[PDB]
């Protein structure tokens, strides 16, 4: 049944101006993607955790363009979030498992 | 800061959404079909004296989940509704694409251009120019025929869409 399909660190960026934000950790399960963020604050190390159901999550391959390299984007109302993988291999894997687990979700319903 | 115009390619499978995008972005065109999932492109251009950036979301003509499709559409500011002049069913499909877009955007005047691609294949035309123009006029939008192959009107559709997007922004502010 349920299991951990894939996980790893990513660096988030603001989509419109491509400004670097913070490191986050992604955990892919068989029907949703969990993104855990840790935003340091003066005296309240804030943490933003978001869960994205694969049957609602749009995953976009952001084509390489200098201010951008090895990134992909997640779109789910009301968010648009860009993430950078450590290298091209990691990006390829994320996109492959995201697509395959979504595919499996389909031939499961 | 450079403005950013978000364009969304919409249309049935095979109409040439990716080809139009790639011709505009890189001046390239290939004959082999390559089913798209979802790709994002960005390019710096000069729009009427201003250095701006255009962002193009190119996705598959068919998406299994309506919620996912809506998320694609919702991220956009303007749309190139593409159909192939050689396939009447792609032309028929535009009505629903438009309905889905108006709903998600909740705006009747959403920047939108009806695009008849593959104009170089005139000998195989299934959709007449009049049909398309008439449909476009009733939707209160412009119609343009393009050829991702010969570049005919390729820059024109993206730049015309950018100007409509820029227009809405000028007033809505
Ligand atoms: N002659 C000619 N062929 C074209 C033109 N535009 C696209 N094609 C061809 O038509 C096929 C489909 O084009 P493509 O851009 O992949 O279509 P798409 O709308 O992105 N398909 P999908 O939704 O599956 O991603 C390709 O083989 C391509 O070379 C055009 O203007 N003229
Ligand atoms: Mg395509």
């Amino acid at each position: 049944g349920q299991y951990l399909v894939y996980n790893g660190d990513l660096v988030e960026y603001e989509a419109d101006h491509m400004a670097q934000l913070q490191r986050v950790h992604g955990f892919l399960m068989n029907d949703c993607l969990l993104v855990a963020t840790w935003l340091p604050q003066r005296r309240g190390m804030y943490r933003y955790n978001a869960l994205y159901p694969l049957d609602r999550l749009a995953v976009v391959n952001v084509k390489d363009n200098p201010p951008m390299k090895d990134m992909f984007k997640l779109l789910m109302f009301p968010e648009s979030r860009i993430f950078q993988a450590e290298n091209a291999k990691i990006k390829r894997e994320w996109l492959e498992v995201l697509e395959e687990t979504k595919r499996a979700l389909s031939d499961k319903r | 800061s450079l403005a950013l115009h978000k364009v969304i390619m919409v249309g049935s499978g095979g109409v040439g959404k990716s080809a139009l995008t790639l011709q505009f972005m890189y001046d390239e065109f290939v004959e082999d079909y390559e089913p798209t999932k979802a790709d994002s492109y960005r390019k710096k251009v000069v729009l009427d004296g201003e250095e701006v950036q255009i962002d193009i979301l190119d996705t598959a003509g068919l998406e299994d989940y309506a919620a996912i499709r809506d998320n694609y559409f919702r991220s956009g500011e303007g749309f190139l509704c593409v159909f192939s002049i050689t396939e009447m069913e792609s032309f028929a499909a535009t009505a629903d694409f438009r309905e889905q877009i108006l709903r998600v955007k909740e705006d009747e005047n959403v920047p939108f251009l009806l695009v008849g691609n593959k104009s170089d294949l005139e000998d195989k035309r299934q959709v007449s120019v009049e049909e398309a123009k008439n449909r476009a006029e009733q939707w209160n939008v412009n119609y343009v025929e393009t050829s991702a192959k010969t570049r005919a009107n390729v820059d024109k559709v993206f730049f015309d869409l950018m100007r409509e997007i820029r227009a809405r922004k000028m007033e809505d502010s």
